[PDB]
């Protein structure tokens, strides 16, 4: 706890704002409250004079849609002197420092004799205040250029935390009274006297604009205006009673930029409403209770951190929209009500307003989920939280905050079409002030109608709205609006749930001898689309039907129909950014290929079943040794190998899977290894002749394996299944483990460090190798989407030639991090968006100083705990103790499974590790100087091959798609064997050799898969290679150089560049075509 | 277009 | 062009490479040395430096071959000892784990010859190949970069035969057993130093290479604090 206390501690100070820049405002809005008491007074005046006032003055009163007519604007308008007074956080000394700048909200309170006791009817109140704003600006203008401040001030109007009946003056500084160093910017906000209007008439279920429909909304906008010192004066004892209010409300203040939320408008469509003041608010009301037995939940002695954790705590758990409600007194112990009203609600009896109308339910249940997964966080002890839940920006981009964007298009947008006008009709007028506040919450409720349950949240954004305008116009002007709609185009941003998002049905109502209500607005929403069809269970239901697709997902097809048939038939749904990542992912050659969706796994799955046949051969069989298991340890028996398994498509490198043998323990093993090899080879030809000869409808082969260093005796038996499957077969041997380690116990000291690497690489081969695809299957069933997204990061480092020098288990071990671990984030539901959290993940991951390490663990045992968690740093800095600049090692990869975290990730060049972090570095920069786009994603996908010192084309005699399963082909393997070599790519074994040749000189990189990055044809190749920076310039000759360099002088040689480039020539023969140098 | 970054082989970029 | 030897003594040796369209006189230069050695399998030898890729005997055989006609010197190259190009071969497994079966710089090799007559043959001749670079380039000696041993290892993807794989296995089991059979009865056979001193020997031991790997891997709690007159009188001093 200590640690988090100073860690507060020192945000607080690095936010701090500096007093010097205090100073300076008050010395200016001190000054500026001499100029409002200069303004004079004003007479009497009905709307048609204060036209003829403002008809030739610059300034126009910012009148709120509808504005007076003639006719209904009998009313007279008047100005008297205001009561100055200062409001807002500013008020409470609770603001902090912030780049983009800061706000000073002073009100000015209208006097009581302006108003009539029903002036709160048909927007009469809002009128006057209106024109009194007018006035204001006028005469401040004159003013402001009296005494010569205008020349470093400018003026424009705006609206109160985006709520358009309520336009503000807006007053900032260009750069003596001059505070543009500040960052500060006074806010003018037109308020009313406290209780003009009687409080009960403004209840959210009371009108107020005669047509009846309640009027939350603008019941709420002028009882707020009336109540803003009040709330000053509630949050002022609050703040004397309790020492750590101003530090808890900073806290919360942080919190929400983070997570995007601000106390602006919601209706409108941005994500927000929640603000210090709907943060600080709550923090009195349970300091004052909260409880269902009106006891406190918070207690005034709590400190900064304690205040913060009951509010996400309670924030998370009690429901404030739908079951339940919350009523406090402002001027009475806060009591928890279980009934709820539908909607955001946390009631004042004080002053009979509910301060959470600007919340729209949809952003409350996103509000709620941040909450509750920060109270997890803020709950976690093996883990340091603070960074992620205080300093990371999770609203920079809206893909990565949410699973799928769609932007829809109006039509004729220079006003909507005349249907869509006609749509919004005079009912929603006085229930939604705004088009923009219609529009949106009709496409939220057709859109979570339509998806159901295949999504968890939903939020709508209105692109393109701005907030303030000139004072010489009247209202904002949108450049599409036309003084009509302030947007551009409207933005359907989703967080899809994986379990149900591609079901081909969408449930509804069961049949009945009635058409129900539930049913009849089933039949009516989807149309034609509609129909009632019965299951194998025999229950009648009515249904609709959706077709997968492997290039879409079902979420889109359903966005559109929706949205097309009840919103307008002439607007334009696209989502083409996650069409091309789909596509990216290679479509297999099975049936049905195309129709397929990327989140099913029949293609593993039926690779597994022709597994299970020959594992069942194999037990029956009888041998010397009774096989105590078989443990299949293949890519795509744990779902990420790149193309999915194709039967007979053997040009797939993952097409032969990698299987474990081990027999049961016997003491007449070899002691000497090579004949402990030869023993295991003797099986598997025993095991190659009875398969022979009981089943000959399974056809096999036997060959060599070099991964393990200097172990050149490794045979392994390849079986070709009936069914066109390919697996490997090689045995394991208890003393096979204690050999190696004698191996390094009798090693000179020089030579250990050599023999170690090898026992690691035959651990991780054979030992951990089971328990990563063991747990990787289990975890990879919740996580639905971390099956298809790890394929594409695969898919991405072959692109770019990283592959060659990344284990497989590397990228697999660093494509799980969002999952396990997608704190500050939620779990990706969509390619695009895990994949993209991958890149970004990398992209601020710094390997030298900070570890990764993950709980490999299915979502909320087998979790770190503090003693295990410690350990593994302590293995970090060790290691980094002995390689502080991260040379030999550079990616820390821990788990239970490993909790060395040097397994999966050694012997890998250090340009290849930086090489991996720099393009996401560039490609996460991409993404924000251009926006996620067609041009963007084809960017990121292809390689420059500039920086590369030499380029080698190869392409091979024939094309390799075909035989590799992946859709634009063999049906039966070959009767000869031998004829397998003539169709596969050898570009990866070739590269891998000439390293070792050349590892003290170059680093050759090439393509591991050819058939899905080698161009159409799939047959063209590359190898890319890079000189050090040692034997780049010339060097003197030694015995040791190791390395092919030609004479310079007598004591002096060079790179023999083109020596090598024949080598490579020769070594390629046929295949390669083409040098760059 | 490309996605070129710079080859590093100091470390400086982290 | 004009550098003929190294001063440590390195005599350059250039080859052409061959014509290739990927690659449009291109060379490949080999530095050597004689080799001074008192073992006598690397007696000798000639000490080689920068060798191609896959460089066999046969390689050196067309080399030496091509040098003892364009010199009318007689020259027949024995083995080339220490070729390991990828460093397969730098560590002897089999030997470290036990001596059962076995008994035991980089990009360079040992050129073993038939006689003492060859190698001086060769390396007069080594030294007017070397001339030849500054003064004609054109009749330097071309590197074919081809053998039947780079077919072999070019064509990896190759299924090995069964039949030749039963042969070796077998010739290697039996050859494990004998040699494990005759360790055994060594250990438990009742070893007698001269000094008449049995060395014991542990039931299912089987190799005294073991016994020695083991002697080289590998009263205080009886002790009473108060017993005697003089350990309670210095409890008494302490006591006071």
């Amino acid at each position: 706890s200590n640690i988090f206390k100073l860690q507060i501690d020192e945000l607080l100070e690095q936010v701090k704002l500096k007093q010097k820049h205090v100073l300076k405002v008050e010395k200016f809005l001190h000054k500026l409250y001499d100029i409002l008491q200069e303004i004079p007074d004003w007479e009497e005046k009905s709307l048609a004079e204060v036209d003829s006032f403002f008809k030739n003055k610059i300034v126009s009163v910012p009148f709120v849609d509808p504005k007076p007519i003639p006719q209904n604007t009998n009313y007279k308008f008047n100005y008297k002197k205001p009561d100055i007074s200062l409001i807002g956080s500013f008020a409470l000394k609770a603001g902090i420092y912030q780049p983009n700048g800061s706000s000073i909200d002073t009100l000015l309170t209208m006097p009581k004799e302006l108003f009539e006791k029903k002036d709160f009817l048909n927007f009469r109140c809002l009128h006057k205040r209106s024109v009194y704003l007018a006035y204001l600006t006028h005469h401040l203008l004159i003013l402001l250029k009296k005494d010569k401040l205008d020349s470093f001030l400018q003026l424009e109007y705006s609206y109160f935390d985006n709520d358009p009946l309520l336009p503000i003056l807006r007053i900032s500084c260009s750069k003596d009274y001059n505070f543009y160093k500040t960052r500060f910017s006074i806010n003018l906000l037109i308020g009313f006297p406290y209780k003009v209007f009687e409080p009960k008439k403004l209840l959210p279920n009371r009108n107020c604009i005669r047509i009846l429909p309640a009027t939350p909304l603008y019941n709420f906008s002028v009882l707020s205006s009336s109540t803003h010192e009040n709330y000053l004066k509630y949050l002022y004892k609050t703040k004397k009673q309790t020492e750590s209010f101003v530090e808890a409300t900073v806290l919360g203040r942080l919190w929400l930029q983070q997570r995007g939320f601000s106390s602006n408008m919601s209706h409108s469509g941005s994500l927000g409403g929640f603000g210090t003041f709907e943060f600080t608010i709550l923090m009195a009301a349970l300091l004052n209770g909260g409880g269902i037995n009106s006891n406190k939940i918070l207690l005034h002695g709590f400190s900064s951190y304690q205040l913060f954790k009951g509010v996400i705590k309670y924030l998370a758990t009690m429901d404030l929209c739908h079951d339940g409600h919350l009523q406090f007194h402002s001027n009475p112990a806060s009591k928890y009500i279980d009934e709820g009203f539908q909607t955001p609600t946390l009631f004042d009896k004080s002053t009979k307003v509910n301060i959470l109308t600007k919340m729209t339910v949809s952003s409350y249940q996103i509000l709620k989920e941040y909450a509750g997964e920060t109270l997890r966080m803020l709950n976690n002890v093996v883990q340091d939280q603070f960074s992620n839940i205080f300093l990371t920006n999770i609203s920079r981009f809206d893909n990565l905050k949410y699973d799928l964007c769609y932007d829809v298009q109006l039509p004729l947008g220079n006003n909507l079409e005349t249907s869509l006008a006609a749509t919004f009709g005079s009912m929603e007028r006085v229930k939604f002030i705004t088009l923009e506040n219609f529009l949106a919450h009709k496409i939220t409720n057709v859109a979570r109608y339509a998806l159901g349950d295949r999504i968890k949240y939903i939020q709508i954004e209105m692109v393109g709205q701005k907030s303030d305008f000139p004072i010489t116009k009247r209202k904002v002007y949108s450049n599409t609006g036309g003084n009509h709609f302030n947007f551009d185009f409207v933005r359907v941003k989703l967080i899809v749930n994986p379990s149900e998002c591609d079901k081909l049905v969408t449930k509804g109502p069961a049949h009945s001898e009635t058409m129900s209500t539930e049913a009849a607005v089933f039949k009516n929403f989807w149309g034609i689309k509609s129909s009632l069809r019965r299951f194998k269970d025999g229950s009648i239901t009515h249904c609709c039907v959706w077709s997968t697709s492997s290039s879409e997902p079902i979420i889109s097809s359903i966005v559109n129909f929706a949205l097309q048939k009840h919103v307008s038939k002439k607007a334009q749904i696209s989502n083409e950014t996650i069409k091309k990542f789909h596509n990216f992912l290679p479509l297999p050659n099975l049936p049905s290929s195309a129709k397929t969706s990327v989140l099913n796994l029949s293609s593993f799955f039926n690779l597994k079943k022709s597994f299970d046949d020959l594992y069942k051969i194999i037990f029956q069989m009888k041998l010397p040794l009774s096989v105590k298991s078989i443990l299949p340890v293949g890519s795509a028996f744990r779902y990420t190998s790149l193309c999915q398994p194709v039967p007979f498509a053997y040009s797939d490198p993952d097409f032969f899977q990698d299987v474990i043998l081990e027999f049961e323990t016997s003491p007449k093993w070899p002691d000497e290894i090579t004949s402990l090899e030869k023993a295991k080879t003797a099986f598997l030809l025993k095991i190659q002749e009875e398969l022979s000869a009981n089943s000959s409808t399974y056809r096999s082969f036997f060959s060599r394996d070099e991964s393990i260093p200097y172990n050149l005796e490794i045979v392994t038996l390849n079986i070709l299944t009936p069914e066109g499957y390919g697996f490997k077969f090689r045995v394991l041997t208890e003393r096979d483990e204690i050999l190696y380690l004698r191996a390094i116990a009798n090693a000179r000291n020089e030579l250990k460090p050599e023999l170690e690497a090898t026992f690691l690489k035959f651990t991780a081969k054979y030992l951990a190798s089971v328990r990563h695809t063991r747990t990787l299957e289990n975890i990879s069933h919740s996580y639905q989407f971390y099956s298809p997204v790890v394929r594409l990061f695969k898919r991405w480092l072959d692109t770019h030639l990283l592959l060659g020098h990344i284990t497989d288990e590397l990228a697999e071990l660093i494509a799980i991090k969002p999952f396990v671990d997608p704190a500050p984030y939620f779990i990706p539901g969509s390619l695009e968006n895990g994949f993209l959290k991958v890149l970004k993940f990398i992209s601020q991951w710094n390997w030298k100083d900070d570890p990764l390490i993950l709980d490999l663990v299915k979502p909320e045992s087998e979790r770190l705990t503090l003693a295990q968690y410690k350990g593994i740093q302590m293995n970090f800095t060790n290691l980094r103790n002995s390689d502080p600049n991260g040379t030999h090692l550079q990616f820390f990869v821990a788990s239970k499974n490993d909790p060395s975290g040097i397994l999966y990730s050694s012997g890998i060049p250090l340009p290849i590790a930086t090489r991996l972090t720099a393009l996401a570095k560039v490609a996460v920069n991409l993404l924000q100087t251009h926006g996620l786009n067609q041009q963007t994603i084809n960017l990121l996908f292809t390689p420059g091959l500039k920086d590369y010192d030499f380029v080698v084309d190869l392409r091979t005699p024939i094309g390799l798609k075909s035989s590799c399963g992946i859709l634009s082909a063999p049906s039966n393997f070959p009767e000869n064997l031998n004829d397998l070599s003539e169709k596969m790519d050898p570009t990866y074994q070739l590269v891998k050799y000439l390293n070792l040749k050349y590892k003290n000189s170059l680093i050759l990189s090439s393509r591991k898969y050819i058939g899905v990055n080698g161009g159409e044809k799939g047959d063209k190749n590359v190898i890319t290679g890079l000189i050090k920076p040692l034997f780049k310039g010339a060097h003197k000759f030694r015995v040791n150089l190791d390395c092919n360099v030609k004479p310079v002088d007598d004591e002096n040689v060079i790179l023999n560049k083109e020596a090598i480039f024949h080598e490579i020539a020769a070594f390629g023969n046929d295949m390669v075509i083409n040098f760059e140098t | 277009l490309s996605l070129s970054a710079g080859f590093d082989w100091t470390a400086s970029i982290l | 062009e004009d550098i003929s030897a190294m001063k440590n003594g390195f005599i350059v040796v250039p080859f052409k490479l061959p014509d290739h369209k990927a690659l449009p006189a291109s060379l490949h230069f080999m530095f050597a040395k004689r080799h001074q050695s008192s073992n006598s399998n690397e007696s000798d030898c000639l000490f080689l430096v920068n060798l191609p890729l896959l460089s066999n005997i046969e390689h050196m055989k067309k080399f030496v071959g091509q040098l003892c006609g364009k010199y009318d010197t007689v020259s027949h190259v024995e083995e080339l000892l220490y070729n390991d190009e990828f460093g397969l071969h730098e560590v002897d497994l089999s030997a470290l784990t036990s001596d059962l079966m076995s008994s035991t710089p980089r990009n360079t090799a040992l050129l073993k010859f038939v006689d003492a007559a060859s190698i001086n043959n060769c390396w007069n001749a080594l030294k007017k190949y070397s001339n030849l670079h500054a003064k004609h380039p054109n009749e330097l000696f071309e590197w074919t970069y081809t053998t039947p041993s780079f077919t072999t290892f070019v064509n990896f993807y190759k299924p090995l035969d069964i039949d030749y794989l039963k042969e070796d296995i077998h010739t290697h089991m039996a050859i494990f057993e004998q040699r494990e059979a005759q360790a055994q009865e060594d250990v438990q056979s009742s070893i007698v130093d001269e000094d008449g001193f049995t060395l014991v020997v542990g039931k299912n031991t089987k190799s005294l290479n073991s016994i020695r790997k083991k002697i080289l891997n590998k009263i205080d709690k009886k002790a009473k604090k108060d017993f005697y007159r003089f350990q309670v009188r210095e409890r008494k001093k302490q006591e006071i």
